[PDB]
DNA sequence: ACTTTTTCCGG
RNA sequence: AGGA
DNA sequence: AAGT
C-alpha cells in the first residue's frame, strides 16, 4: 500500500568511517589486574575494566 | 598535640622505607631488574647518607 | 611575591 | 593521535 | 583565568 507521504529519494554520496562496532564493544569480568593499585587494567585490547 | 604531633616530629631522623607493595619491582622476563623510581630515589638517600656518615 | 583547576571515553 |  |  501507498505512503502518504512522498519522499525524498535520490543519490548522495556517502562515507564509510573508521568506527565499526565491533572494534568498539567490550565486556569484562574479572581480569587482568595493574601491579601497584592490583585494580583493573586499562583498555578494551587488555581486557581491561 | 603531646600524643600524636609533637614539632620535634616534623624534623626526620628516622626514614621509614616502603615495602616493595608500594615500590613494585617490574621484573620483566626472568635476568632483568626493573625496580621502581621510589626504589631508585631511597637508594640516592642510602648513598648520600653513607658518604655523610663516613665523611663525618 | 606566588600557585593551581579546567566534561567523559588506540599507542 | 582521535571519537561523543 | 583567577586568587593565597
Amino acid at each position: 500500500k501507498k505512503l502518504m507521504a512522498q519522499i525524498f529519494f535520490g543519490p548522495t554520496y556517502y562515507q564509510r568511517l573508521r568506527h565499526m562496532v565491533d572494534d568498539k564493544i567490550h565486556a569484562r569480568a574479572r581480569g587482568p589486574m595493574q601491579v601497584l593499585t592490583r585494580q583493573p587494567v586499562e583498555g578494551r585490547s587488555r581486557d581491561g575494566g | 598535640n603531646e600524643v600524636f604531633s609533637r614539632p620535634e616530629w616534623m624534623i626526620l631522623t628516622c626514614l621509614p622505607v616502603p615495602p616493595p607493595p608500594v615500590r613494585p619491582s617490574i621484573s620483566f622476563n626472568e635476568s632483568q631488574r626493573g625496580e621502581d623510581d621510589l626504589t631508585f630515589k631511597l637508594a640516592d638517600i642510602l648513598k648520600a647518607n653513607i658518604s655523610l656518615e663516613t665523611l663525618e
